[PDB]
């Protein structure tokens, strides 16, 4: 049951840093990966009786202390342009990320899956990133593959082309994931925003995220009953191939109130359509300090598509080992129809640029033609409105 | 590891303004812009082996730009070696001696066409002591005959040989107060051309807009051709830093990546650019010089951006760090009273560097994609017939290897590069239409 | 990892130059002196860690100084309070309300006797939370009551409770030109003896001179105590820039370093400084500047450095790098022309930082250990006598605590040291003896 | 006959680096220890069947990759006093830096003994320099010790103090080093002065000096016949206990020529007394491009001592593999009396500051009173009056 993490790009770093931070002091592990005085050897890969490494490669990283023997320095070349991550630049580069993660996995007894931290807007963790996911499936054809994806907003960008990058990535994530979490800027914005009177800056998201990621992976680094794998995260989140597209919220940012929290709209990390959008597979997972009884209280909040039947089609689970900071927190990964909002977004901002051929001839002159790229909306626009009809 | 890029300055102008450059640059780094050599022990500031190259290998290593000069003439490369020291490589400061007579043919097809193959064999050398080249910039003179002529032809076959490396032309345009030849047009027009369908984006640098600048803000009686050029220099100096000196959470913008910013259509990569602060050689305060940015008698090009539309901008800070938070307040206030497309919704690049030039401890530039530019493109054209409409002079090009129809049809370019940009104000889908 | 220094300021005037010093650093690390943060996600230029410390663990996180301000009245501190923001740490801020009436009596055994405790509570936290603390600066105007008193008393008891740790004092002279009471050299003399006898090193700041200069060199009509305090700042910082900032080959050199190196004996340890370039807050070339680091006019103390001996010099330079050959090659010669004693044949330590202060892109300052200084020593211990003769005032230190033997005793040692640097310039054995 | 290199202070850790630079691309080793395709496990590690790690301690080194286990971060508080490290600041740290050595030597099949480089006018180098010298023995007696000591001079000084941290250290030296070579500041500056027509700064020393290092160190991680280990070094060059401070020069900066260069009083890396001193023992080793010919013609130039024999005293070596840069090289190491001259330089220096009890008193407080500095001058100044009667 062990988990090969890896994380692609500025922003794929930027998280695997943060989230790899706590990661230790969850655990209880220091700067160093040593016991400072569970079933953990599923992120950490124990070394000697007291010595634990991260599994997890670092690609294209350019800046503490993983195997340096599966990290990779960027090599110049990806700018903001996915065609050239996926394909120029890719290429010269992705023979040995293979390489270098399959030597991770040799020493790997029973492997279950990867978990890729990245941003669909750039171009390196894009570009790259989806060559990644692809030929990692090409090669783990049988392993489970997640993903922690963060998507672009205009309230908080750099690149005027990150949409067409953000629609490019988003097909890849959908044929060959088999669950992505969106990390929505648009959310984690409005989020960090409200909380801390001033314009927000990279690294206050960055937070957010951090966090939703320790307390999405929890459930599979502790104890626990819910979530154990993420074979079990598939069963109970998606309800079919196609629509593995995931929301999850923190909470906070008493019970009865935290319960509340984890449920509550603004405390979401994605901009679902909560208006005409509706529920298909929930899961709540508090940590720190009488659970399996508001269950069935909390499904009579939440409105699941008609067809779902009543109770069900949530669960609820636990983890004693709550984040530093907190005594107790939340979190609710909730696969929801609203979703397709996100989606529909980037493809309108996709459709004006590209309707006038906005940047178009980059990508074209590096592999990526008009149409290639035409299709990639096309199909994302059909996995939204697939979400839309379901409701 | 970080990118590298090799500066190609071709021509008179191109050549007194790179070396002005190249002094500056090997100030900023700490390195000595007569020797090449900086404090023993110790590498110089910043990713100096983004423009500088690494000759030896104990202390009493000198560094070396990746620079190569071309002249038809020399007057002005003999003299850079006389006022350089070491500092370059002799073997990339190519020259000869009859020179163009302000002849864009002779520069592009004939005495030129000579002075390639040796340029060229230069340019392989220097591309490939470069660990990741990742762009050339080509200074130049439009206006003239070298310039123009080689220029032309240099990156054209730069873009058939190579071509998977960006090139970058920063074009400085004639102007009536310090014209040379009355034939400008005919050049610039032609070379309008190349720049047009060859490079990857091309710098605009107006003269006549630099000797306002340098009289109206700099205040200068009467500006000779250095002083225009050093406003020249404090701009592609604050515009490379992005790639010679590391920002807070990135350690270099890449040429590529500014340039897939900002050039959305293959015939609309036409940049403009402002500077602050512009004291005369003889302080503000951030907020005054991000809003000055923006004044229609900043832009070191004829024109009024403000009345046109932006189709992407760029501002690059250096020196700014703590005061950041307030910096970025202003800049964001300015960028809503900015005019855009409806095409290209949001396209604004920012960027910081900690380290500041040599001239001042805070300063920015702006790097814009700007419609107005199609007016200072006009005012070419327009000249360009006042002298072909009569034929003025034409025999001088036409018996040195050009002909009518092919002057027609450059003329014609210049026209669809203009009317492309005007349209774009409005759709970008049109301005494509208007490339055929 | 690097020393640690903690600046504690005692005093009015002390506590002005502690503010300015402070807000002065604050900008030179690229940290803003109102809220103690910097550009999110990456950290202070330099060896932040010196002089400030870190609050927090994100970006969110703050840097405060390592100082601490103590004073009996509120309105400086509370002034400072005022305009610094969230910058300091409140409880580092030690005030008192009634004053200390102009009395080292006071300062020294009564009213600063209350405050030691809540002062030295901040300092072992301070001293606490050290990697490696390496130095604590005692900046005090040694011409008052509180500065001189307190002063006194807190270097004392610093060197009783901790004393592995070394002490250099700055220690501001009092001028006629700028006097506030009739008994300035009461006080000083007063602390002299505490400067003499506990601290490692006192390095000297002359008002006298400083308003000269800010009148001379920066020209300026009628000089305030706030100009005079901007030069002192100037030194302050540049002295500390060699702690602050890196070398090219060393990272830091520490206080003790540079004063084991300028201190021969015990009583021979009060330091000079110069200052260069001394251009007008309205330029110079690196070989000026060296040979006015010398000239009689700018060292910031009433004397002729040059018509007595150096006992041991340090040249501390910033901003020069590329140009270091020619820099080195200037004062080499210079260091020809210097008196030098038989004795201490040889030590002229010379130090380079590559960034520059917020004022000059290159400058440097002479830290000097120069038999002049017994000059200005003895000017104070007459107008000591002018009073003492007649015994005015006597009764407000008499009736505070001391005695007619304990004030005699201390002008006794004023003299002794006086005397014993006198000697110095002839022998170090002799010097020695005189101790004594 | 493994050799531990132990490096400490700036001056100490620069010549590693120079050193070990050569060190490699000499054996032909990569940048990382590789061969990039002789009995050379003296100095490097074999960690695996090709791969190789510099037998070598970095103590109190503050800035490529040495085994970071076996190198100490400087700790600051040395300064430029001697006291200061030997005491103070050395017991802080001595204990760990011993443990880090003696780790080291457990990899360790047959012990030869140590290399020191370092300097003596620091505070680091000398104070902690003596203090692990001193340890050092008293923990490996049966081992050998030598040393590469960078002697000041006022030619290229930094500190006022220096001549005390000399000759303080110097005493430690004569006690517990087995043979020191004396790389005299007074003499690399004079040499590369007259080499480089400007004013010389560290690194040109810096360099002649990591040539006479690997030159020296040549013999004896070299197939060669003379010169084997450290013990021969001994038997060969020190004619007696106290009498062990080497100088060493080095050719160039034909053969006729290279012999004749190699033995040339400007060619030497000391301030040897040329006139009144006498040789007692000689060795040359020449390594490149007919040797066992012209050694008693070369005897014949030299004069050593009445007192020894006329033939013999004078051993020639040679080694195939040269330093890069030339085709063949030479190197001198010379027992001369001569070398009481940078003894007795130090101590003049000494005496007058001492006499006016120049910087005393930083030394008493940290523990070294003027007795004990008195007494270290006092016996090296018998050290130097031995050598200058023994000619
Ligand atoms: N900014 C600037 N413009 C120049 C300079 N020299 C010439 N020009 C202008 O640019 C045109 C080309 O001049 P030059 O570079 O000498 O041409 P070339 O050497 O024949 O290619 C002229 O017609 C001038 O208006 C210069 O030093 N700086
Ligand atoms: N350079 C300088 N000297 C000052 C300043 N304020 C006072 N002095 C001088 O230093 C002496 C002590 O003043 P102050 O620091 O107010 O004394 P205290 O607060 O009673 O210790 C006076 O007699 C003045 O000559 C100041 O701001 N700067």
């Amino acid at each position: 049951r062990e988990i090969l993490s890896i994380h692609v790009g500025q922003c794929g770093n930027q998280i695997a840093d943060s989230f790899w931070r706590l990661a230790l002091r969850e655990h209880g592990l220091t700067e160093a990966g040593t016991l400072k005085e569970s079933n953990m050897e599923v992120f950490f890969h124990k070394v000697r009786d007291g010595k634990y490494v991260p599994r997890a490669v670092l690609v294209d990283l350019e800046p503490q202390l993983f195997d340096e023997s599966s990290i990779v320095r960027k090599i110049p070349g990806a700018a903001n342009n996915w065609a050239r991550g996926y394909n120029v630049e890719g290429e010269k580069v992705i023979d040995q990320i293979m390489n270098v993660i399959d030597s991770a996995v040799e020493k790997t007894k029973g492997l279950q899956g990867f978990l890729m931290t990245h941003s669909i807007g750039g171009g390196s963790g894009s570009g790259l990133g989806s060559l990644i996911l692809e030929r990692l499936r090409q090669a783990y054809p049988k392993k489970r593959i997640f993903t922690f994806s963060v998507v672009p907003s205009p309230l908080i960008s750099d690149s005027a082309v990150e949409p067409y990058n953000a629609i490019l990535t988003l097909q890849r994530i959908l044929d060959n994931a088999d669950g992505a979490v969106l990390l929505d800027n648009e959310a984690l914005f409005r989020i960090a925003k409200a909380k801390l009177n001033r314009s927000p800056n990279y690294m206050d998201l960055n937070n957010i995220i951090a966090l939703i990621v320790s307390s999405v992976t929890a459930s599979l680094r502790f104890p626990g009953k819910l979530n154990t794998d993420l074979s079990e995260f598939v069963t109970n989140l998606v309800p079919f191939p196609g629509n593995h597209f995931l929301t999850a919220s923190f909470a906070p940012m008493n019970f009865p109130d935290l319960a509340r929290e984890t449920f509550a709209q603004d405390n979401f990390t994605a901009a679902i359509d909560w208006q005409q959008g509706v529920y298909l597979a929930a899961s709540a997972l508090f940590r720190g300090d009488d659970v399996d009884e508001n269950m069935a209280t909390i499904r009579k909040s939440l409105n699941y598509a008609s067809y779902m039947p009543a109770s069900g089609g949530l669960k609820l689970g636990y983890a004693e080992t709550a984040p530093e900071g907190f005594a107790s927190s939340g979190l609710a990964l909730v696969n929801h129809t609203g979703i397709a909002a996100v989606f529909e977004r980037l493809i309108a901002q996709f459709d004006i640029m590209f309707d006038n051929h906005a940047y178009t001839h980059w990508y074209e002159n590096a592999g990526v033609s008009r149409d290639m790229m035409a299709k990639a909306r096309n199909q994302i626009a059909t996995l939204a409105q697939s979400y839309r009809d379901a409701s | 590891k970080v990118n590298n890029t090799i500066v190609v300055s071709i021509g008179q102008a191109g050549n007194q303004i790179a070396a002005s450059f190249w002094k500056t640059v090997c100030l900023e780094h700490g390195i000595d812009p007569l020797t090449g050599q900086t404090a023993p022990g110790v590498a110089p500031r910043g990713n100096w082996s983004s423009f500088f190259s690494k000759l030896g290998e104990s202390s009493s290593g000198s560094y070396v730009p990746r620079a190569i000069m071309v002249d038809l003439e020399p007057s002005v490369i003999d003299n850079v070696k006389a006022t350089s020291g070491s500092l370059f490589n002799p073997a990339n400061l190519i020259s000869r001696t009859e020179g163009a007579g302000g002849n864009f043919a002779v520069g592009y097809l004939g005495a030129g066409r000579e002075v390639l193959p040796e340029v060229m064999s230069r340019l392989d050398y220097e591309i490939d002591k470069c660990d990741n080249v990742g762009g050339i910039i080509v200074l130049h003179a439009i206006g003239g005959g070298t310039g123009s002529g080689f220029g032309a032809l240099l990156i054209e076959s730069l873009k058939e040989k190579y071509g998977e490396i960006p090139v970058l032309s920063c074009a400085v345009l004639p102007s009536p107060q310090v014209s040379s030849v009355v034939t400008e047009p005919y050049n610039t027009v032609f070379a309008l051309n190349t720049l047009r369908r060859s490079a990857d984006a091309c710098l605009i640098f107006d003269n006549e807009a630099l000797f306002d600048l340098a009289h109206r803000k700099w205040n200068i009686e009467s500006p000779t051709v250095d002083d225009l050029n050093l406003l020249i220099t404090e701009a592609l100096a604050g515009i490379t830093a992005s790639m010679r000196f590391s920002g807070f959470l990135t350690v270099e913008i890449s040429l590529r990546e500014l340039l897939t910013n900002l050039v959305p259509q293959p015939s609309l990569h036409f940049l403009m650019c402002a500077f602050a602060p512009l004291t005369p050689p003889d302080e503000l305060g951030i907020e005054e010089m991000i809003k000055s940015l923006f004044d229609n008698g900043s832009v070191f090009a004829a024109c009024s951006p403000m009345e046109g539309r932006f189709l992407s901008t760029a501002v690059l800070y250096r020196g700014i760090m703590e005061d950041k938070p307030l910096a970025d307040a202003a800049l964001a206030a300015m960028r809503e009273k900015l005019p855009l497309t409806y095409w290209i919704p949001t396209a604004f690049k920012i960027g910081y560097v900690e380290q500041p030039g040599i001239s001042h401890r805070k300063s920015m530039v702006l790097l814009a994609n700007n419609t107005e530019i199609a007016r200072v493109l006009d005012r070419i054209c327009h000249n360009f017939d006042k002298l072909w409409q009569r034929k003025a002079f034409a025999n001088w090009y036409l018996n040195e290897g050009m002909s009518e129809e092919q002057i027609n049809v450059l003329r014609a370019s210049a026209q669809e590069l203009v009317q492309s940009y005007q349209v774009a104000e409005e759709s970008g889908a049109k301005a494509k239409v208007q490339d055929s």
